[PDB]
């Protein structure tokens, strides 16, 4: 009876959950998308860094085989790897969790759809029942009148 | 309408440890949710960590291995052990409990206690 | 009752996870919001490498101007070095103008998922459903129509 | 059976992880530039000193205000953002905690099974009739 038409009109709003929870995964597509970005880009900027301490390391090579024609360090050289250690460390780490959000999204993705999918179904299924009982129920109205 | 009372505070070195108790009225065993804030001078209500009714727990990053909360349904007691303590632990330290509404809550439960100090200095 | 009886099917075509995403909003948007400041501290460090490169430049130019000077009375190492330099400069430029392009679209789709949430609320529902309720009765009404004129048919 | 098609809070559990997994890629970013910065700095002290080193060298054969202006503004930038991110990163953690609030075991998982259950009375009915 009604309760098939409340529980009709319920299952009729499974696509205002379609419409919010697929949305909601394209934002975190986005997101995972936007940081690999950022990932990368720190990846190039670190090349970038390790091209710049090269230059110096060359310039501090010229500059005192100038001074020693015409005649602290250790320490700066020494925190330069240290942090170019970390920098590999994060980039690494940062790597890794990058390859599982991506994996763990697609996963989710893909169980999504399905069961997206399978609520699709149901929901068709439930209507068509539905819709052929009301009209059975009209042509036996017209029938006896 | 249970209420809670927090116990256990006090000042300890960097380094040291401590043991909070909140402490609530009634049987916490159908309460949702029971957590730890703490709030320094200035700074915000921080959530630090939080059991639920069937025993989940979680932390904060700051503080995740080094603090251990538990619960004791009989003597309907929250415990948070609090280890290699740093100065920036330092805040007032409340206990809440929380309930969404269920079958057996017609009202959702949302109760604070008044605190206890704790500095690391 | 009846309440539940359409919520059944309701937040079963919904589920939980509608309000794990409609609770997560905050959430995202502060995810969203980190990653802008992260991309503009991006941009800010690659200007501070650009002035690290010019600086390192000049230093070279004037440290080959005072060597000349006194050969007057080590040379291949450096087009390369600048080719490497100008093509990881182009890549962070490309690799930037992608990010805020997807960072542009990242809170474009935070705004519709708030626009849809404003979408449903507690009210448009009921027009909704009475909407849905006058579209089953005319199909139906139709369909019985149909079943009306098979059995006439069949009684012809 | 409707008992065991209450499986979607794997996926819904999923999102949550996934939620944290990517929280945490935030703070690993944030750590990442922090740390170029620092290096950043080292080098632009090294420049510095090099060119401090050079004009020694220069004054010896004869016997600026604007390169250090846009390095100190891009890089009280940098550190006005670093401040502005770890205080997002430390907002942003700490609402992902207040959201694993629920769920995750025996409070949502019963609504889902009986809602489902509630679902296939009806779609029960309906083929009935």
């Amino acid at each position: 009876l009604l309760l098939g038409f409340l529980g009709a009109a319920g299952s009729t709003m499974g696509a205002a959950s379609m419409t919010l929870t697929v949305q909601a995964r394209q934002l975190l597509s986005g997101i995972v998308q936007q940081q690999n970005n950022l990932l990368r880009a720190i990846e190039a900027q670190q090349h970038l860094l390790q091209l710049t301490v090269w230059g110096i390391k060359q310039l501090q090579a010229r500059i005192l085989a100038v001074e020693r024609y015409l005649k602290d360090k250790m320490e700066w050289d020494r925190e330069i790897n240290n942090y170019t250690s970390l920098i590999h460390s994060l980039i690494e780490e940062s790597q890794n969790q990058q390859e599982k959000n991506e994996q763990e999204l697609l996963e989710l993705d893909k169980w999504a759809s399905l069961w997206n999918w399978f609520n699709i179904t149901n929901w068709l299924w439930y209507i068509k029942l539905f819709i052929m009982i009301v009209g059975g129920l009209v042509g036996l109205r017209i029938v006896f009148a | 309408e249970v209420q809670l009372v927090e116990s256990g505070g006090g000042l300890v070195q960097p380094g040291g440890s401590l043991r909070l108790s909140c402490a609530a009225s009634g049987s916490i065993s159908s309460v949702d949710v029971m957590s730890w804030y703490r709030q320094a001078p200035g700074k915000q209500r921080e959530l630090v960590a939080f059991i639920t009714d069937r025993g989940r727990t979680n932390y904060k990053v700051s503080v995740k291995g080094r603090f251990t909360i538990s619960r004791d349904n009989s003597k309907n007691m929250v415990y948070l052990q609090m280890n290699s303590l740093k100065p920036e632990d330092t805040a007032d330290y409340l206990c809440r409990a929380e309930s969404r509404t269920s079958w057996s809550s017609p009202s959702p439960l949302d109760v604070w206690g008044r605190g206890t100090q704790v500095t690391v200095s």
